[PDB]
């Protein structure tokens, strides 16, 4: 999937 | 619960060292364990907890989408059970965050700084269960309230470069894109939490500078995928 | 155990899927339910076997040198507890995986390319205890001993570009280097190594060549540190 | 530490 940029770790 | 015999500070400082160590299981129980203790906590623990179980639900996320790719593209059991084995442990997260938000940091949270971040992470749990769900309706009102309520504090409470107010913002659009179906919605609060921080920005030190340029960085990288 | 209920042939496939999900542990679990069925592995499932306990253990090692860095530098009990209990989940997987070559892998393994293999793997876990040791030198010689039952069936029954035999060398002359302050020992071997296996190239094809001189390529890489 | 180069997945 396309992942939007959420905020945080990009641990997924 | 397992670390009710340990000291607070010693799980706090072992939640550091479990970071150093990228054994981000770890750092979660040391938190839990820390906020199991019934004190509030301050923004450096608030952020371990939340970097902790972020790194946790991320590696059961990326997980789940594999599965459920190779699941969809399938259509024997095996496939299906293992994505529901993933998808189980993930809501088990979940529910274990959204428990120590409701048992009782939300409750105790006054400031503007611990409230709307609770509230955030609390939108953010009930989002992560809204992806797996397929009850997915009131998962995802649950999630919408918690964003809500932490938007409605932050624009009251917080100049526009918050980066909590920020974060807040840039997860409540995705939330909007691809959990509520509202792009235009996603859109629009993207672009007019930008421009609102932009123009704060001439009040900022250079530190506090580049920690909200760098979320309006996120905010402009999803608007351009999304226009 | 807990996977006593599960097909050996649903074991092995959720075991690739874990491995596309990059779910480490759960693909561990998984090889270990599937060994626990008394057959013998194929070559395809001794290799699962072993990717899946090598990433578990590599993030337990990773963990533990951190610690001990940390734990060198400041010589609380906090650091000490913490290396201590990743150093004691660490000596459970090795545990683990001897306890599955023992019980009754190897004893079962006839064919040079099992029991070579299985033998290996019960020199890199005894390294792996060795590492953090401090019964250190019967640990040790636990390694070298497997390592050189395998080397010595490996040297009669193997060409000497069977990528079995190049990981092994490899595996044992890093075993010389740092865990038997054996330095000459680990460059000879490594050399004679590469230089027969070298020779030898000539007789493969295209498919065996690239996996030959990858882990080649490894020796040289550790020559040119060593040298 | 300076790790050496074994055999399989670099996972350390
Ligand atoms: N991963 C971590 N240990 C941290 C992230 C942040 C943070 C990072 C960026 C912005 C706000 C907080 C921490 C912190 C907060 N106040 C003192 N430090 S600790
Ligand atoms: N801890 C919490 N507050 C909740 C967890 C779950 C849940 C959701 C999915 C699976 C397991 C638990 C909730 C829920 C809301 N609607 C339906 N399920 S509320
Ligand atoms: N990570 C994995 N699933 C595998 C690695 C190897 C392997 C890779 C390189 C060399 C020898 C074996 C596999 C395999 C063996 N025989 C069929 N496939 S499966
Ligand atoms: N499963 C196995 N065959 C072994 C595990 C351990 C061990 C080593 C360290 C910690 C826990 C278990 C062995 C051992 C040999 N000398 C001393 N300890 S033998
Ligand atoms: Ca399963
Ligand atoms: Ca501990
Ligand atoms: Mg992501
Ligand atoms: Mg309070
Ligand atoms: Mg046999
Ligand atoms: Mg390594």
């Amino acid at each position: 999937k396309l992942m939007f940029k959420t905020e945080g770790p990009d641990s997924d | 619960g397992a670390m009710g015999s340990m000291e607070r500070a010693s799980l706090i400082q072992k939640a550091k060292l479990a970071e150093q160590a990228e054994r981000y299981e770890d750092m979660a129980a040391f938190m839990k364990g820390a906020v199991e203790k019934g004190e509030e906590l301050s923004c450096e623990e608030r952020n371990l907890l939340s970097v902790a179980y972020k790194n946790v639900v991320g590696g059961q996320r990326a997980a789940w989408r594999v599965l459920s790719s190779i699941e969809q593209k399938s259509n024997g059991p095996e496939v299906r059970e293992y994505r529901e084995k993933v998808e189980t442990e993930l809501q088990g997260v979940c529910d274990t965050v959204l428990g120590l938000l409701d048992s009782h940091l939300i409750k105790e949270a006054g400031d503007a700084e611990s409230r709307v971040f609770y509230l955030k992470m609390k939108g953010d749990y009930y989002r992560y269960l809204a992806e797996v769900a397929t009850d997915k309706k009131r998962i995802i009102d649950s999630a919408r309230s918690a964003y809500q309520e932490a938007m409605d504090i932050s624009k009251k409470e917080m100049p526009p470069t918050n980066p909590i107010r920020l974060g807040l913002a840039l997860n409540f659009s995705v939330f909007h894109y691809e959990i509520a179906n509202s792009p235009e919605e996603a859109i629009s609060l993207a672009k007019t939490t930008f421009d609102e921080a932009m123009a704060d920005l001439h009040t900022l030190s250079e530190d506090s500078y580049k920690d909200s340029t760098l979320i309006m960085q996120l905010l402009r990288d999803n608007l351009t995928l999304w226009t």
